[PDB]
């Protein structure tokens, strides 16, 4: 069955070219959930059983 | 903390569309007509005030 | 107010600046002398970029430290007759009394 | 990075196509006049 795991941070992008400085800034767009349950594939080289 | 939250807002308020077709008037006046624009013209400056 | 400092300046006041959280990346010479007890970038020409002017206070903040200052000593020496009329000289310790 | 914004929502900083320099913006005046007038009985000169 599938392994979940925990995602971690990673995977942000900026929004676009932008430059700003010490301003938080929000964007409401396509980004990757933080902490969020991410399924976990397998590799195996004898199978067959 | 209050005067310099209104001052930022009432900078940002600039940029709100109003419902129109752009929020910078010089975009409305090159991609569409003055005369059929005055419509658009008077929303926002009636928003604006 | 202390006298060897060139800026006419109570302690109190000097504190309540310091307690703000600043900066140390560079020199602090002047670091805000009107802003409240905050250190910012550039004059308010900086932040005008459609001509949200700021009028300048048409009193300073010296001139507001002078007063203070003036009502201050009045009220050590003069008490509060200077208030109701003009300045009466008196001890301190009578004053308490 | 091509263009810069600011908390005034307008542009700062930018970048030049045909070399690579950073390019400030900042408005000069933008214009502000104020009149002096002393009591006209006396005099009417006035300062700018």
């Amino acid at each position: 069955p599938p392994a979940y795991t925990n995602s971690f941070t990673r995977g942000v992008y900026y929004p676009d070219k932008v430059f700003r400085s010490s301003v938080l800034h929000s964007t409401q767009d396509l980004f990757l959930p933080f902490f969020s349950n991410v399924t976990w594939f397998h590799a195996i080289h004898v199978s067959g059983t | 903390n209050q005067n310099a939250q209104a001052l930022n807002t009432l900078v940002k308020q600039l940029s709100s569309n109003f419902g129109a077709i752009s929020s910078v008037l010089n975009d409305i006046l090159s991609r569409l007509d003055p005369p059929e624009a005055e419509v658009q013209i008077d929303r926002l400056i009636t928003g604006r005030l | 107010p202390d006298p060897s400092k060139p800026s006419k300046r109570s302690f109190i006041e000097d504190l309540l600046f310091n307690k703000v959280t600043l900066a140390d990346a560079g020199f602090i010479m002047q670091y805000g002398d009107c802003l409240g007890d905050m250190a910012y970038r550039d004059l308010i020409c900086a932040q005008k970029f459609n001509g949200l002017t700021v009028l300048p206070p048409l009193l300073t903040d010296e001139m507001i430290a002078q007063y203070t200052s003036a009502l201050l000593a009045g009220t050590i020496t003069s008490g509060w007759t200077f208030g109701a009329g003009a300045a009466l000289q008196i001890p301190f310790a009578m004053q308490m009394a | 990075q091509q263009f810069g914004r600011d908390i005034a929502d307008t542009t700062d900083a930018v970048r030049d196509p045909q070399t690579l320099e950073i390019l400030d913006i900042t408005p000069c005046s933008f214009g502000g006049v104020s009149v002096i007038t002393p009591g006209t009985n006396t005099s009417n000169q006035v300062a700018v």
